């Protein structure tokens, strides 16, 4: 669900 | 113009006004009676969760150069970045937290409507988003259906089609390709000319409501109020 990798 | 509200609409029409087109609609009467929307104060989450250790995005934005992530407890997270007058932004975004403590997804379900997809439930990947009044989430994009439930508090939310992308300017490396170079609600118009003109959809998103983010939608999130949301990512 991330979106800061 | 803004996001339709529909209650309870059924599998058959959801699927076909909305799931198949990728338009995004908000869903009523659907989470409004999950136990989490009576059951989680901040008394309840530091009883089961408090002691546990979660991953913490402190600064205002994932795009800022100062912003970093760091570890520590539920309990700390409260303490440092919700009650007392906080000296940062700290955000628990993102997160597996139902896998970690499987007792709090007792007060959750996943929509029916998941079902409609291609995917396993088994596969479906529930994250929490937990924080202070003043949260952003930066305008982005995932590679998965979405469904934001809150629970907490409320978040203005923006959302511009995948169709729009080019005046979204995305970021050209490779961890940020999904990330819009924009921000939303101070744009630098010298800078990003083709923004100012791209339609959008927004909404207040409340307690018990949910949103369906469709597959590559861009999504921008500012929490309004103490907040906590839960996502569902499943194709
Ligand atoms: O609520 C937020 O800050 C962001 C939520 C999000 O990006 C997601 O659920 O995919
Ligand atoms: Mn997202």
């Amino acid at each position: 669900c991330a979106r800061a990798y | 113009s803004t996001v339709p509200r529909l209650h309870r609409p059924s599998l058959q029409h959801f699927r076909e006004q909305f799931l198949v087109p990728g338009r995004p609609v908000i869903l009523k009467g659907v989470a409004d009676h999950w136990p989490a929307m009576q059951k989680w104060s901040l008394e309840y989450i530091q009883e089961i969760a408090g002691a546990r250790t979660v991953p913490v995005e402190v600064g205002s934005r994932y795009t800022d150069e100062e912003w970093s992530q760091t570890l520590m407890t539920v309990n700390e997270f409260i303490s440092k970045y919700i009650v007392n007058e906080p000296r940062d932004v700290g955000y628990l975004a993102q997160h597996q937290l139902f896998d970690q403590i499987p007792e709090l997804k007792q007060d959750i379900s996943i929509p029916d409507y998941c079902s409609l997809g291609d995917g396993e439930e088994e596969e479906i990947t529930i994250c929490a988003w937990f924080g202070p009044q003043g949260t952003i989430s930066p305008l982005h994009q995932d590679p998965q259906q979405n469904f934001l439930v809150q629970v907490m508090g409320r978040k203005y939310i923006r959302l511009y089609s995948p169709q729009e992308s080019g005046a979204l300017y995305p970021h050209d490396t490779h961890l940020l390709h999904n990330t819009s170079q924009v921000d939303v609600e101070n744009p630098d118009l010298e800078k990003f000319p083709k923004f100012a003109k791209a339609p959008f959809l927004s909404c207040i998103l409340s307690p018990g409501e949910i949103l369906f983010i469709p597959v590559k939608y861009w999504h921008y999130v500012r929490a309004l109020d103490l907040s906590f949301s839960v996502s569902f990512w499943w194709s």
